[PDB]
DNA sequence: GCTTGACAAAAGTGTTAAATTGTGCTATACT
DNA sequence: AGCACAATTTAACACTTTTGTCAAGC
């Protein structure tokens, strides 16, 4: 900026256990004149891991 | 060194045209087509023309075609400037360009100098459409008619728009409502949109084996079955021996064991020279005889 | 790879029949030439498809 | 080509290479290459060798 | 399939050899119908050329049993034979313009370049439309004029 | 059961296409050559689609009336005459 | 041991109405 | 892109032939 500011992050969609069960990704949507939704944003568990499509991944 | 570099070095040699030149070439082209058609029509209608004038019209064609070629070679830059935007969408840059030139050719054939509009105005439409229409006909390994490529892109557009409004991927119901079609249709559509994957890819670690290696050939013969099947044919042969000579043949023909093609009651009755009902009666008795424990117990294992 | 070859080959017939300029036609033969090269030994000349 | 165009012929692409191979006497091109003389100690003969 | 052959020989495959091998020219860059998922006609996978998908079954189906083999269906143009032929039969593509075999052009040393005395950097400019080559010349007319 | 039909291509090559004895024999057959072939015996009844492919003349006639074209040609001819 | 005429279902065959599919086209100017 | 229009394929269907089946009978 200038070409966007104050991006938002809603509470997580589903719980870690609920994500691993339904095979979905642990993410929280983010937002950013016209308001824009940028997409579901993955989140890191307390164990320092991510749930990407129901599987527990770790970034090295 | 590089080919796309060469094509640009040649189109860049041609001199761009102003508004006045375009109309002159446009005129010469239309004069070339009518002159050529007039000479052909005069022979059909049994008419002649002044010698000197007739030879003048013939030259109008040579000058007309030079006008056509000259008009195209000047606006080749326009084709490229439009072809840059469609790269990386599954079509080589050159292929986009050549398809653009195809569209460009048509624009020249339909351009109208009397309207007074700059040529690039009307050529951009055809060149643009020529490229897009090409992608719908060639970009996909499994071709999809343009009307389906049309709706697929429309659905993705609604999806992307609905995605931006709701903040969540729209469900089939939401996506079907906004698109005024059945949710099952969007599903059927979403199956068509999927493109294939490369067998020559390497799913195994460090090129241990390509993906194609893991594909079963389910049609391949099964050794154990070809042997059991062979033993079944042999076992039925014996069972056929217990039946009547004619009765065994009826069973063969009815199921086509001998010639591999079954026969209707009439056809079977035609070879034995009796009614088609008589064959129906005979067959039923064969099955009863076949369901007898002595003859039938041996074949249960073959399921 | 065959698709790229048969596509460019067909487009060439189209251009030949359309009496198109030699720049466009020659540009097609060059494109056809490179498609067969890629079909046989892709990458042996220029960037691979 | 504008002048002298009727004295020669020229082309591009594989078809031109196809022509050069057409009018190509294999035996004639060999005998002139059979020259084990014409110096030869230099690579010029090896280039032909 | 005797399993005892004495020799094994190669050689440049001529256009005729290729045409003789093929069972028909593939005319379209199509694979299979996006709906039926069956091989498109005149294109790649065309049963009319490469072979049927099912044993002793033509494309349309007017011939299905093993009763008739070695014949061709007068509707879909599919020969009724084993589906394996789909792995032994080849097609071909008639080119609207000749093309150089990359193995003899870019293969170092240039087999064609050595065959006509054209440097590989010069020959590359010819077959890729970067320069003109003199194919013929009229010596008598050039000398008389 | 096998019917043996022979077709003739435009370039002069001939092909044998076995068919079933009972079924109809086509008049034209897509041959190994890649070209269409007409059968030698049996009469052809070849109903050519007869669709005339649209040409540049068709696209010009549908915008210029023959009079407008005639006037243009006079301009061009009156121009070539003047050049002499 | 076989055939008849009934009747039905099943398989075709010709005639029509969707639907699917392929092609053409869009004129501020745009190189 | 989107739509118009023509061409072609697919469906739909009515209708006829074919095929299997029951009963009663020679
Ligand atoms: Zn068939």
């Amino acid at each position: 900026s200038p070409i966007f500011s104050d991006p938002r992050f809603d509470e997580v969609k589903a719980s870690v256990d609920e994500c691993k069960d339904k095979d979905m990704t642990y993410a929280a949507p983010l937002f950013v004149s016209q308001t824009v939704f940028m997409g579901d944003f993955p989140m890191m568990t307390e164990k320092g891991t991510f749930i990407i499509n129901g599987t527990e991944r770790v970034v090295v | 060194a590089d080919s796309v570099r060469a094509y640009l070095k040649q189109i860049g040699k041609v001199a761009l045209l102003n508004a006045e030149e375009e109309v002159e070439l446009a005129k010469r082209i239309e004069a070339g087509l009518y002159a050529t058609q007039k000479l052909a029509e005069l022979a059909e209608k049994g008419e002649k023309l002044p010698v000197q004038q007739r030879r003048d019209m013939q030259w109008i064609c040579r000058d007309g075609d030079r006008a056509k070629n000259h008009l195209l070679e000047a606006n080749l830059r326009l084709v490229v400037s439009l072809a840059k935007r469609y790269t990386g969408r599954g079509m080589a840059f050159l292929d986009l360009i050549q398809e653009g030139n195809l569209g460009l050719i048509r624009a020249v054939e339909k351009f109208d100098y009397t309207k007074g509009y700059k040529f690039s105005t009307y050529a951009t439409w055809w060149i643009r459409q020529a490229i897009t229409r090409a992608m719908a006909d060639q970009a996909r390994t499994i071709r999809i008619p343009v009307h389906m490529v049309e709706v697929i892109n429309k659905l993705g557009r609604i999806q992307r728009e609905l995605l931006q409004d709701l903040g969540r991927e729209p469900t089939p119901e939401e996506l079907a409502k906004e698109m005024d079609i059945t949710p099952e249709k969007v599903l059927e559509i979403q199956q068509y949109a999927r493109e294939p994957i490369s067998l020559d890819q390497t799913i195994g670690d460090e090129g241990d084996s390509q993906l194609g290696d893991f594909i079963e050939d389910s049609e391949a013969v099964v050794a154990v079955d070809a042997v059991s099947f062979t033993l079944l044919q042999d076992q039925l042969q014996s069972v056929l021996e217990t039946l009547s000579e004619r009765e065994a043949g009826v069973v063969r023909l009815r199921f086509g064991l001998t010639d591999g093609q079954p026969r209707t009651l009439d056809e079977i009755g035609q070879v034995y020279g009796v009614t088609r009902e008589r064959i129906r009666q005979i067959e039923s008795k064969t099955m009863s005889k076949l369901r007898h424990p002595s003859r039938s117990q041996v074949l249960r294992d073959y399921l | 790879l065959y698709r790229r070859v048969i596509n460019r080959n067909n487009r060439l017939k189209r251009l030949i029949d359309l009496g198109a300029p030699e720049i466009i036609v020659n540009n097609e033969k060059r494109m056809l030439q490179e498609s067969v090269d890629a079909l046989f030994d892709n990458g042996r000349r220029g960037r691979p498809v | 080509q504008d002048r002298y165009g009727e004295y020669f012929t020229g082309a591009m692409g594989a078809e031109s290479i196809k022509k050069l191979i057409e009018n190509f006497d294999i035996d004639a091109e060999a005998e002139s290459l059979r020259e084990v003389i014409r110096s030869g100690k230099g690579q010029k003969k090896l280039r032909a060798l | 399939d005797v399993n005892f052959f004495d020799e094994l020989r190669i050689g440049l495959a001529t256009a005729d050899d290729i045409r003789n091998w093929s069972y028909g020219e593939v005319k379209k860059p199509e694979t299979i119908n996006y709906r039926t998922l069956k091989p498109e006609k005149d294109g790649l996978f065309c049963e009319k050329i490469f072979g049927p998908t099912r044993d002793w079954e033509c494309y349309c189906g007017k011939y299905k049993r093993v009763r008739f083999k070695g014949i061709i269906c007068e509707r879909c143009g599919v020969e009724v034979t084993r589906a394996k032929v789909r792995r032994e039969r080849m097609g071909h593509i008639e080119l609207a313009a000749p093309v150089t075999h990359i193995w003899y052009f870019k293969g170092v040393p240039s087999r064609l370049g050595y065959l006509l005395d054209l440097a590989p950097k010069d020959l590359e400019k010819i077959i890729y439309f970067a320069a003109y080559v003199i194919t013929s010349v009229d010596d008598e007319m050039r000398h008389n004029e | 059961p096998r019917q043996v039909a022979r077709y003739r291509t435009d370039n002069g090559e001939e092909f044998d296409v076995p068919f079933a004895d009972d079924a109809e024999i086509p008049g034209t057959w897509l041959c190994r050559n890649g070209l269409e072939g007409t059968l030698i015996e049996g009469d052809v009844p070849e109903p050519k689609k007869v669709k005339p492919p649209r040409t540049h003349w068709d696209m010009l006639l549908e915008r210029r009336s023959v009079e407008e074209l005639e006037e243009l040609l006079k301009e061009r001819l009156d121009l070539i005459k003047a050049k002499r």
